[PDB]
């Protein structure tokens, strides 16, 4: 379970490469998503 | 002379008391008379690498050394005929041993030493004319198509002395006679070329006019011209005899290097019932065509030459002033013979365990094609082109041939990661493909078509656009939704050719056009905004459904059943189709 | 000089590969040429690798094809390659090995010059301090070249660097301030490339008429390897005498150096070398640092040399030691993005992960202008923050954005749509260049320009 | 705009064909007269060659400078028929100077079976008794070589210094 | 590299 | 056509330079021939044979 | 049957020479006595191990993984040697069984067999572990059926339209299934939840076969059909109109 099973080689390196790119950028979107969510809530509250 | 082997170790063989020889001197080894070539001198000692399974050989056998190196035949016949690697007439062979079995053969003409042919000399020669030699002193008429030429052979010119009337000849009886200067020389209708030299040229000339193929990925996205380089993840191979029927082409051939057997008896097979017919009268395409021969087990000494002999017929066949087609079945085949041959002779390795030098070799595989003005009297043009073959190993983007083939070929195509759909030969990696014609095609297409430059923009952009996006949807806004089922859409039904079947053994431009074009309008009908310019994707899938079908069959529109004409009214009345539909919302 | 005789060998030990071994070699000199004669005649060279003894190695550029052991012969010229030199070289074209390509003849030899060289007096150096004009609107703005300052060019296969050189060829030239460009040329070396994209080259210099100011070379690919090792060096020689010997500013381009690369890997497999990282020799790093840094300003003197290679990236291979060491031996870089290519930008170059290192100094008041390091700046933070926006509007929805943020995506599409697309023949002088830079910053109000100071935005903005 | 550009941008390309052709056709002449002067240094030495007080001198030289090139034991020398009688002089004269700047013994011969071809302007041929080393020390190959490393000399002298040129080193 | 180092050093006899 | 006028104008200007260049050139060669002839004759007389400096015995 | 027999206990070298044996003797019964002959080998991987032996003793250049190199050679020996000849009564089919160091495709053994043989059939130890008789994971499989099922003449036209729209299918339920482990169930769209119960009855009918059960051609492909039948006729994008009329009522 501590690692993706797949078999060392160059391709993997890229493979695994690219899924962390997109795991940080998927992360960085939502992170902004719901700093957005939490002003609107705290808008809300303020009326 | 004749020497004494001294040792065998594989298709190696260290023989002795050869003092004397080139490192590419042919060499008859053994009572069989094996073919052979040097490799390594050293003192009197000699390195040879055998064309033939080396069973059987004593130490101390003659070894008869020969004048010349490795070299290939020519003449006429050479069309509508199959060999292997060596040249080797398996016709003949076949016909005149009356057995399934290959034997050590190694005396048999390549061309036919009997059949006759009808010379014609040209009209402007005259008898002690001082024209000192040239190319052109001659047609031969044996052919229904392919009007064979007699040229003369290069480094040799010099004034007539005697020229034959017209007339059949046997192709051994002399026709030509130039002395010039004190020693008197006789020509065949038969030459000799050396197979590892460069046939020289006047002028290389550029490449303009396109090349045009039944597949739609290169014709959309990847233009490739007439005499250029061109390398293909064939991982299909039916483009060869697609080019032989449509493209505007004469003279085709194919190595199949390292074919697997069974698909090598296949292409032998299949591949002299296919059928031609230009001017309404059927001709068969073994005339406009010749075949080299090689399975998988043959010893790697062939493997290495067929490669070249197939670009020696074809720069041959440049001369003859025609324009030729050329395709590899596999390069890599031959690299990895070039490793085996590295490895015997026990020098050191380079990177993966590729010898250093495959990248010259690759090199010198390439830079023999392209547009040129020839060597010649009668100045004339001629090409070649080359579609080499990459197979992607488990290293399919690190492994070195990809690497260097990629720093040479002009025009590439590759596949993306390898998907689950094993079968999805048609895939592309906008990574690394890419085209450098573009340019050169705009002011061809400038008078034919110039709708498809924003169609093919919108196109890369839209794919480029669900790659950016498919990795975040992994892990929404309705135009997201658009351009994703819009790109599946295209992979699916613009892209995923079967290339077997009725609707995918050709597809003419038209077709492309047509199909494209439909499709990014039905993308551009939507995406503008939620409204139907400046609801939701659902309800567009519910009304439109039976015009996505529709969509979809659009491939099943046989080009070789319908005409044209009906075709392009199916597809004009479906866009009428689609208007009415996104109206009505 | 060499008063004597030269010698003349009938000797052939053997022949192993590239290689050809001889003996009964009396005194021979390590890097010494030698020529070669066939029996049909035909003549050919070779460099001296391997001596010890009596024996020697010689390796052949044209390859060893139909050497015998009796009939060919061999000549020692007695000393190691010496290449000539002089002005006049501008406006020939040599195939690398020293024989003009051109239809012209050879060239006189005011000089001869060793084709290795000597490496430079480091209390000699001098900080660069002008500039070179390169004529594309990104290279100058967003970044800067010094008259000394030494940056790569990153790419990948399939994208245009090559027509990148070639308009940097074809407009490179010093900024007029209000002493002419007759103190400016080019040394254009491109290594192991197509006979397309070099017959083009060759071209498209041709029609332009640059031919008044460039010494070019080309080497195919398909030549010999050690013609590819020695051409860059020999260049390298030339722009070397025309800037120090003759006061003259020079700016040096390389083309596709991993061919240099491969061709390194190769002689290192000629001499039976192990291999290190990545098979690469491992003597990759000080060869590569011989070849650089010969550039600079000097002190009493007055010519410039700056340098201009472009690499390959092997599959976008970031830690590939190639395009790594030649980070770690020069000062910042650039990048080509491939998703500018797919939009169709006939610049691809890239903005955010570029950097230049001696910007600070390359403009300034006694440069072209003041404002330029502000509009620099303040650019560069808005193109940033704009793709943030970008990326924003992505999933949030343009519904629930500001007026600040519709500006600044107004600012990103009309920077793509104009500053940073140039086109193959259009010139821009940097004061265009700074105009177009303001035109772009007047969007926004004066207060939003955070960066720049309130002065500039008094003299310039209204 | 579009028009006036199109026009101004050709009539430059026109000028600067003119330009290359211009400089090649002045690097052209400049080596038509080169070589024409290298003819002259040649007629010059053919002319130089016949007198006999000075030849017989000049052969002594080189014939020990070839000794002092080739140092092997057996040695044998080839020359120009008529040359016959003052190369052996030649090789009297030579003998005792290596022998004392070398402390060796050789044997010398010379070739009564084979000589040099008419058209040589002049020098001789050293072999081994194998005849697998030899040093051809020719007139024209020397003349050659002494053309090629003064060129820059010939340069300087014939045009006067480049007046770019601020310094030598 | 190991091995590549064995046979180079094997080849020297 | 008035361009075609000065590019006739311009190659018979350019013709006419070369020319002139040519001239001088030819000027410089009757000056010094005679000396650039008279050096390298005595450069190719004088001889002064001279084992390797390495040698040894 | 005639059959050959090489235990773990005897010595290695005879591994060397024990199948070219067999395929002498397949051989001259298929070319010579018009015998239709099967050829089953097994346990490659040993005849590798046994050529690394001979190899190392030697010590020949190695290359990858310590491998010689002319395997690629002698393999190419070993296997094609198999087909019909014109004239001739008989065959040679040929099917040997190499067993995968760990789970690696790349590895050279595996490797090198792919360049040669025109086909492949894969096994899963997944398939395995879910209690599958035939564990045959059919998305990396392949074979030259390409033109031998035609059906004009063979079983039936429509053989390779079912074929490639179960593929297709097969792909985007497996695409579907490593979707699901990122996001609930609740996320996906009716079309999702068809691809899964596809998928999921497709392993459970199609794929899982008991032994000793002989199931003809036109059982399997009317089997395809009912599997189709799951999805309606609007998803059918590969198969043409004509066949998708002809069959789907």
């Amino acid at each position: 379970k501590d690692r993706i099973e797949i078999f060392p080689s160059r391709m993997a390196q890229t493979i695994m490469k690219a899924r962390l790119k997109g795991a940080q950028t998927g992360r960085n979107l939502l992170k902004k998503k719901s700093d957005a969510l939490t002003l609107r809530f705290r808008q809300i509250l303020k009326k | 002379t004749f020497g004494y082997v001294h040792g065998v170790s594989g298709p190696v063989v260290t023989a002795c008391d050869m003092a004397g020889a080139a490192m590419y001197e042919l060499v008859r080894v053994g009572h069989s008379e094996l073919v052979g070539e040097i490799i390594r001198l050293e003192g009197d000692m000699a390195t040879i690498q055998v064309y033939e399974e080396t069973s059987g050989v004593s130490v101390g056998d003659p070894v008869l050394r020969t004048g010349k190196p490795l070299s290939v035949e020519l003449g006429p016949g050479i069309m509508g005929a199959i060999f292997d690697g060596i040249q080797r007439p398996l016709s003949d062979i076949s016909s005149q041993t009356q057995s399934i079995y290959i034997p050590r053969g190694v005396n048999v003409s390549a061309l036919s030493r009997d059949i006759k042919w009808e010379f014609i000399p040209s009209k402007n020669l005259r008898v002690g004319s001082h024209i000192t030699g040239g190319d052109i002193y001659g047609i031969v008429n044996e052919n229904s198509l392919i009007k064979h030429k007699i040229m003369l052979p290069p480094r040799n010119r010099g004034s007539v002395t005697y020229i034959a009337p017209p007339g059949n000849y046997d192709a051994s009886d002399v026709v030509l006679e130039l002395e010039f200067e004190g020693v008197k020389e006789k020509f065949s209708m038969v030459q000799v070329w050396p197979v590892r030299q460069v046939r020289p040229v006047t002028e290389k000339l550029p490449a303009n006019h396109p090349l045009l193929t039944g597949q739609r990925v290169l014709d959309a996205l990847f233009p490739c011209v007439q005499g250029g380089t061109t390398a293909i993840p064939g991982a299909k191979t039916v483009i060869s005899q697609s080019l032989s029927k449509y493209s505007n082409s004469d003279v085709i051939i194919y190595v199949g290097c390292g074919e697997r057997g069974n698909e090598m008896s296949e292409v032998l097979r299949d591949f002299p019932e296919l059928t031609m017919e230009v001017d309404g009268k059927v001709e068969s395409i073994m005339k406009r065509t010749a075949l080299v021969a090689n399975t998988s087990n043959m010893p790697v000494a062939a493997r290495e030459a067929s490669i070249y002999t197939g670009i020696t017929l074809s720069e041959y066949f440049r001369d003859m002033g025609y324009h030729v087609s050329m395709m590899a079945d596999s390069t890599s085949r031959w690299a990895e013979a070039l490793r085996e041959i590295s490895g015997r002779l026990a020098e050191m390795p380079a990177d993966s365990g590729y010898p250093a030098y495959l990248g010259a070799r690759l090199a010198s595989f390439y830079e023999r094609a392209g547009r040129v003005k020839c060597l010649g009297n009668p100045e004339r043009e001629g090409s070649v082109s080359i579609v080499g073959a990459v197979s992607p190993p488990g290293g399919d983007f690190s492994d070195p041939v990809t690497s260097a083939t990629l720093g040479i070929v002009q025009v590439f195509w590759g596949l993306d990661k390898k998907l689950a759909q094993r079968k999805h030969f048609p895939s592309v990696n906008w990574l690394i493909s890419y085209s450098k014609y573009m340019r050169a095609l705009d002011e061809y297409y400038d008078k034919h078509f110039t709708e498809f430059v924003p169609l093919r923009t919108k196109a890369k952009e839209i794919l480029q656009e669900e790659e950016d996006l498919a990795e975040i949807v992994q892990l929404l806004a309705e135009t997201d939704k658009i351009t994703l089922e819009v790109a599946k859409l295209i992979k699916d039904d613009f892209l995923q050719q079967n290339g077997y079947t009725p609707y995918d053994r050709f597809c003419p431009f038209y077709k492309t056009v047509g199909m494209l074009s439909n499709m990014i309008s039905f993308y551009d009908m939507a995406r503008r905004a939620v409204e139907t310019t400046a609801i939701t994707w659902s309800i567009i899938r519910e009304h439109m459904g039976e015009i996505l079908y529709k969509l979809s069959s659009m491939k099943f529109k046989d080009p070789v059943k319908d005409g044209e004409a009906k075709i392009k009214a199916d597809y004009a009345q479906l866009l009428e189709d689609m208007q009415n539909a996104f109206r009505s919302l | 000089y060499l008063s004597q005789p030269r010698l003349t060998y009938k000797t052939v030990s053997g022949v192993n590969g590239p290689l050809v071994i001889l003996d009964h070699v009396k005194f021979p000199r390590y890097a010494e040429i030698v020529h070669l004669t066939l029996p049909d005649g035909t003549k050919r060279s070779g460099q001296v690798l391997e001596v010890s003894g009596s024996k020697a190695v010689v390796q052949v550029f044209e390859g060893t094809s139909g050497i015998d052991a009796k009939k060919t012969s061999c000549e020692f010229t007695g000393d190691i390659l010496r290449t000539p030199v002089s002005e006049d070289m501008l406006g020939r074209v040599f195939n690398g090995s020293g024989k003009p390509i051109d239809r012209g003849p050879v060239v006189l030899a005011e000089d001869f010059l060793d084709i290795m060289g000597q490496p430079i007096n480091p209390q000699c150096r001098i900080y660069p301090e002008e500039m070179i004009q390169t004529g594309i609107s990104a290279i100058d703005g967003m970044n800067s070249i010094a008259r000394g300052q030494k940056i790569p060019i990153f790419s990948a296969a399939g994208l245009p660097h090559n027509e990148i050189a070639a308009q940097i060829c074809r407009q490179a030239g010093l900024v007029k301030k209000s002493y002419s460009e007759e103190n400016f040329a080019i040394v254009f070396a491109a290594m192991g490339v197509n006979m397309e994209t070099a017959r083009f080259f060759k071209s498209d210099f041709e029609e332009n008429g640059s031919m008044d100011n460039v010494c070019l070379f080309l080497n195919l690919a398909n030549d010999p390897t050690i013609e590819r090792i020695i051409t860059p060096r020999l260049a390298l020689t030339t722009a070397e005498f025309l800037a120090y010997q003759c006061e003259k500013h020079v700016l040096v381009i390389l083309t596709d150096m991993s061919s240099y690369a491969e061709a390194l890997r190769e002689v290192s497999a000629a001499r039976e070398e192990v291999p290190g990282r990545r098979g690469f020799p491992g003597y990759m790093y000080t060869d590569l640092a011989t070849i650089y840094e010969r550039a600079g300003r000097v002190e009493g003197r007055n010519g410039s040399i700056t340098q201009i290679p472009i690499l390959t990236m092997p599959n976008d291979d970031i830690t590939h030691p190639i395009p790594d060491l030649t980070g770690y031996i020069t000062e910042g870089q650039i990048y080509v993005d491939r998703q500018l290519h797919n939009r169709q930008i006939y610049p691809p170059i890239n903005v955010l992960p570029s950097l230049s290192r001696l910007m600070k100094s390359a403009i300034g008041e006694g440069m072209t202008r003041k404002d330029h390091a502000d509009v620099s700046n303040q650019l560069y933070a808005c193109y940033a923050i704009g793709k943030d926006v970008q990326a924003m509007k992505a999933v949030v929805g343009e519904e629930a954005l500001t007026s600040d943020d519709l500006l600044y995506l107004e600012f990103l599409q009309k920077f793509e749509k104009n500053f940073i697309t140039q086109g193959p023949y259009e010139n821009r002088t940097v004061y265009e260049t700074l105009d177009i830079g303001w035109q772009l910053l007047r969007i926004f109000p004066k207060e939003m320009l955070k960066r720049i100071p309130q002065s500039t935005l008094s003299e310039f903005y209204p | 705009e579009k028009k006036e550009k199109q026009i101004e941008q050709q009539k430059k390309i026109q000028m600067s064909n003119l330009m290359n052709q211009a400089r090649l056709k002045v690097l052209r002449a400049r080596d038509d007269l080169i070589t024409d002067l290298l003819n002259e240094a040649k007629q010059r030495l053919s002319k130089v060659v016949k007198d006999t007080t000075r030849y017989q001198v000049l052969l002594d030289g080189l014939v020990l400078q070839g000794l002092y090139q080739l140092l092997e034991p057996r040695m044998i020398v080839r020359c120009r028929k008529q040359d016959f009688p003052l190369v052996k002089a030649a090789v009297q004269k030579a003998i005792p100077m290596y022998k004392i700047a070398t402390k060796k013994d050789v044997d010398v011969q010379i070739d009564q079976e084979a000589y040099l071809p008419e058209e040589i302007a002049g020098g001789v041929e050293i072999y081994n008794g194998d005849r697998k080393i030899k040093v051809s020390n020719t007139l024209e190959s020397r003349l050659d070589l002494i053309a090629q490393q003064m060129m820059p000399e010939v340069r300087g002298a014939l045009f006067g210094a480049n007046a770019n040129r601020k310094f030598l080193d | 590299f190991y091995r590549l180092k064995k046979i180079q050093e094997k080849k020297k006899i | 056509q008035a361009a075609m006028g000065s590019q006739g104008n311009l190659s018979a200007e350019v013709e006419q330079a070369t020319r002139r260049q040519v001239q001088g050139m030819q000027s410089s060669q009757q000056r010094n021939r005679e000396r650039v002839l008279a050096q390298l004759l005595g450069m190719v007389c004088e001889v002064r044979p001279q084992v390797h400096p390495n040698y040894r015995v």
